């Protein structure tokens, strides 16, 4: 029902035989010419393998506004994940060192109780 | 007629860019989810380890005292 | 004790702690870029003719051609059905997670 | 929206990768089990080939 590239509702949907996924013909035809392979699965795929007033002013203006502010805000979202994907891994490794430090602590405390009996 | 054809050609790139940007978005953020889950999971290791180490301390000191 | 032993152990843990894009991010400071606040107002007496025809007539004609009804509510309710198929799928996963979560706790209990 | 074989609203649509058309899984599965072929074009098709 949708294209698996742009996020459109295709006018001329075409499906690839390597990976069952429906793409709009212009967008899939572009990808093959760029690099001859299926975009999702990264499998060998070729082209043959596939199976006035408001409209000019108001509507077209809004479309290029919606594209501009969306990708800019999307670029901002991608930066935040890279910004602190780092805060996740650092806090993770910080926890690993605590576990490793406590692993020596606990068994040693528990072994001192076993020795205490003697 | 070609202005509309040029408008298509530039949009064709817009869709290709949005795809690769979204793939890294979900693929990178997905690693965020596995980390956050495993981090608080690994955090519970400390809470358990802490209380056991504490029990060893009051057991041995009350015993070594007598 | 959900009020004493946790508070006690917390103090002992505390004591051991005593021992040890450019455009988008800038807009985040809290100001959206202004758009074309022109087409709506205009003025008959005032300046510029294009605004009358290069702003209002063609867009109104496109509006009246766009503003529609031919399909009406059928196109809207068709999408409403799709939303119900999308929603139920999420709650099915809520269940699947609920069962496996309780299943893991069940094994620990023994 | 429709299944090409029966003409009903398919409750489990699976598209074939030989002749691009939306078939109901339960219908097309029986068609494959009869003979390994796609019903429209009569080209070879297996159950794994359907998606």
């Amino acid at each position: 029902m949708l294209c698996a590239i742009s996020g459109k509702v295709p006018r001329r949907p075409v499906l690839s035989p390597k990976s069952r996924t429906i793409f709009e013909k212009s967008l899939l035809e572009q990808y093959v010419k760029d690099t001859g392979n299926d975009p999702i699965t990264n499998e060998p795929l070729s082209i043959e393998e596939i199976v006035s007033i408001p409209n000019l002013l108001t509507s077209l203006q809004n479309e290029w506004d919606a594209i501009m502010l969306e990708n800019f805000k999307l670029r901002s979202t991608l930066d935040s994940l890279t910004k602190k994907l780092s805060t996740v891994m650092y806090e993770r490794d910080a926890a690993k060192l605590v576990a490793a430090q406590l692993l020596m602590e606990k068994n040693e405390d528990s072994k001192d109780l076993p020795k205490s009996s003697q | 007629p070609n202005l509309l054809t040029s408008l298509q050609n530039e949009w064709d790139a817009i869709m290709l860019e949005n795809f690769k940007l979204r793939s890294t978005l979900d693929s990178l953020t997905k690693k965020l989810s596995t980390v956050m889950y495993e981090r608080d999971a690994a955090k519970l290791v400390a809470a358990q380890l802490l209380m056991e180490k504490n029990e060893d301390s009051k057991d041995l000191p009350k015993s070594s005292q007598q | 004790i959900p009020d004493g032993y946790k508070n006690e152990i917390d103090q002992l843990v505390k004591k051991e702690f005593a021992n040890i894009t450019l455009f988008l991010e800038e807009y985040r400071r809290k100001y959206p870029r202004i758009d074309t606040s022109r087409y709506i107002p205009n003025e008959s007496s005032e300046v510029s003719l294009l605004g009358i025809v290069d702003s209002y007539l063609k867009h109104q004609e496109i509006v009246l051609d766009t503003l529609l009804p031919q399909t009406v509510s059928n196109q809207w309710r068709i999408n409403n059905d799709y939303i119900r198929q999308t929603c139920t799928i999420v709650e099915e996963m809520n269940i699947q997670q609920r069962k496996q979560i309780n299943d893991l706790e069940i094994y620990r209990k023994r």
